[PDB]
């Protein structure tokens, strides 16, 4: 509903490191989520695509007091790769 | 006329078609040490043609390792050999404990040796992969985490 | 899974082949067909972590061309093919885009997770060397990201 | 940009160019002619950029980059596609020498800089960058060129305005001071050591004086002896220098483009030729 220049979206990788390491995406295997494995498939587009989302002001020293994976357990979303591809399962086509 | 040879393998160089003239510094048999920087073409892309025909082929390539005049200090084939002995284990099924090969050997003395480059040094990480069954792994399979496979023992 | 010496109650190896054309109607083997260990991998069918090798890359080979039935095997897997050392991690990926077309979802679903395997290397040397990396035969699919 | 322009130079093939400028860059553009062609746009760079210089070939074709704000980035190709393999950013202020060793000596990239350093890039066993730190003008050094056989040497030339050649010795690990040069009297630009294909080396060793005093060495055992282009002031300032490969033959262009085809003949005057 906010898909403007208004609001700007680099927060948006603070926020979400341990919202999607947590079980809110998923991080069993076979969970679905109601209308959003299919909106935010198409922001780890952006994660891949060319670079991981900006902030490092805050995320670069706050990665390691939240304790994600990236910079604390040495390997990127290469485990948001293992947390799509456990529901590749029957979850998501 | 051998001489203007040894310099269009010089000349004809390039990083698109390394290879290929690298080759003809190998099959050009009048060079010495081109028996290591074939390994520094053909370990960023042990990409071959991959069946009994090409690696018989490799067998021949490998033989041109011995034409070459031998160096004070400098040619060996005691850990290049380690390419071709790739080459048996490959067209061979039997779990090898070292009853049979200098490879598991050969690719850690291919972890003391690599020089020119860290894809020389990652390719000896590919070829463990290549041969699982045929071998333990006492070397490592091949930031990128997610499936590196740690089950291979029997 | 068929032991060491009791491959020979299934002396009929293609055999297997056949078991599994009415078997799979549904999406109840298909947890068991990754390469992970005992756990996640034995509640449906064998164990890619010890087992004979021709169970792996012949018998579900020979029967994944065929297109008895599940979407998910045409889609799921990328360590279906492991049962050799990160393999069939790139190229399940791509043997998706044989069987089916080029477009959209299995387009940069796979060229986006496949480009942080073969170009975090990141100079393009080859890595499962029967298709290499990204960026030295599939940087057309690398363009078709878009589209 | 392309029009203010500040270094191309080739490969010892001559069939590879790359063009430098203001441009932030190092657009890739090899000789097929007064055509060039594109390969790449090499974008690392922040502020203008002054010298490239590729690889003799016994080691590559190895692309190194020089520029204002600390960085000579180590461009190869490796399997058709581009890779910066090291970074040798050991420099603050602008550097301004990058030069190979020629495939008669082994790897040994000469980078200097004005902020008072000459660094002998020690190519490790992955092509893994590491100097050691010399300083030859302790203004800074505004240039170094090689010398190779007509062990290892080099030249540099001053913002002290002093010409050091600079002799390598294995009992000490370093190049020895081996002498000390000056007839300049305003900073040197580029010190050319000629590759003649025998016992003879005269260095155009080009300064803001609007002037470029011609060392001349005879023989290499004769020894340096100040002469000059011309005995004037010349009107504007002067810029880059080469000498050939094979007849020592001199070209600069000039500030008003004073083209130089001047070699010393019989009498020892720089006299006009083809």
């Amino acid at each position: 509903l906010i898909e403007f220049p208004y609001l700007p979206k680099h927060y948006l990788v603070l926020l979400v490191a341990k919202f999607l390491y947590p079980i809110f995406l998923l991080d069993d295997k076979k969970l679905m989520d109601e209308d959003s494995v299919a909106t935010v498939i198409e922001v780890i587009e952006t994660k891949w695509d060319d670079a991981d989302e900006k902030s490092s002001n805050l995320y670069e020293t706050i990665i390691e007091a939240d304790k994600s994976l990236p910079s604390s357990m040495a390997t990127l979303l290469k485990n948001l790769r293992k947390k799509l591809n456990f529901k590749l399962c029957q979850a998501f086509m | 006329s051998q001489l203007i040879f040894n310099a269009q393998a010089l000349k004809d160089r390039y990083e698109g078609n390394y290879l290929s003239e690298v080759q003809n510094l190998l099959l050009g048999s009048s060079y010495d040490l081109a028996e290591m920087a074939i390994v520094t073409s053909l370990g960023p892309r042990l990409l071959l043609s991959n069946n009994p025909v090409q690696n018989n082929e490799l067998k021949t390539l490998r033989e041109i390792l011995n034409e070459f005049p031998d160096s004070e200090r400098d040619k060996w084939s005691v850990s290049i050999n380690v390419f071709e002995v790739y080459l048996k284990l490959v067209l061979d099924n039997v779990e090898t404990q070292e009853t049979i090969d200098s490879l598991i050997s050969g690719m850690k003395i291919f972890y003391d040796q690599y020089k020119h480059c860290r894809e020389v040094a990652a390719c000896c990480n590919v070829m463990s992969q290549e041969i699982v069954s045929k071998i333990l792994e006492k070397n490592n399979p091949s930031l990128p985490l997610g499936q590196p496979e740690k089950a291979y023992l029997r | 899974r068929l032991g060491h010496e009791c491959l020979s109650d299934t002396v009929r190896t293609n055999f297997l082949q056949l078991l599994l054309q009415e078997d799979i109607y549904s999406r109840d083997f298909f947890s068991t067909l990754l390469r992970l260990c005992n756990a996640h991998s034995d509640n449906g069918e064998l164990y890619l972590r010890t087992v004979d090798i021709k169970i792996v890359d012949s018998i579900l080979s020979q029967n994944l061309r065929s297109g008895d039935w599940e979407c998910f095997k045409k889609l799921y897997c990328f360590r279906m093919l492991n049962k050799s050392e990160r393999a069939a991690a790139e190229v399940l990926y791509q043997y998706i885009l044989m069987q089916a077309d080029l477009d959209v979802i299995r387009k940069r679903k796979c060229y986006l997770m496949v480009i942080n395997v073969l170009s975090s290397f990141d100079s393009a040397y080859d890595q499962w060397i029967l298709n290499g990396s990204k960026v030295v035969t599939l940087t057309d699919l690398r363009d078709e990201l878009r589209g | 940009h392309n029009e203010l322009i500040h270094d191309a130079v080739l490969d010892y093939y001559g069939k590879r160019l790359a063009t430098c400028s203001s441009d932030k860059t190092i657009k890739i553009f090899e000789v097929e002619g007064e055509t060039h062609k594109l390969i790449d746009t090499l974008t690392g760079h922040e502020g203008p950029v002054w010298r490239v210089d590729w690889a003799h070939p016994k080691f590559g074709t190895i692309l190194a980059s020089c520029s204002y704000d600390g960085k000579v980035l180590i461009w190869k190709e490796e399997n058709g596609r581009w890779s910066q393999i090291a970074v040798h950013a050991v420099h603050s202020a602008s550097v301004n020498s990058v030069q190979w060793a020629p495939h008669e000596y082994g790897p040994l990239l000469l980078v200097a800089s004005s902020d008072g350093k000459v660094s002998v890039v020690e190519f490790k066993e992955n092509g893994t960058t590491s100097p050691i730190i010399i300083d030859a003008h302790a203004i800074g050094v505004n240039s170094a060129s090689w010398a190779p056989a007509t062990s290892r040497k080099f030249v540099t030339g001053g913002a002290d305005n002093l010409v050091k050649i600079w002799k390598y010795n294995s009992d000490a690990q370093t190049y020895v001071l081996e002498s000390t040069l000056e007839g300049h009297s305003d900073w040197v630009r580029d010190v050319a050591w000629s590759p003649t294909v025998l016992l003879r080396s005269y260095l155009a060793s080009v300064s803001q004086d609007r002037t470029c005093i011609i060392w001349t060495q005879d023989n290499e055992q004769g020894p340096w002896k100040k002469t000059l282009l011309k005995e004037e002031k010349f009107p504007d300032v002067l810029w880059r220098a080469s000498w050939s490969l094979s007849g020592n033959v001199l070209a600069l262009s000039g500030g008003d483009n004073k083209v130089t085809l001047w070699k010393e003949n019989l009498e020892g005057k720089w006299e006009p030729a083809g």
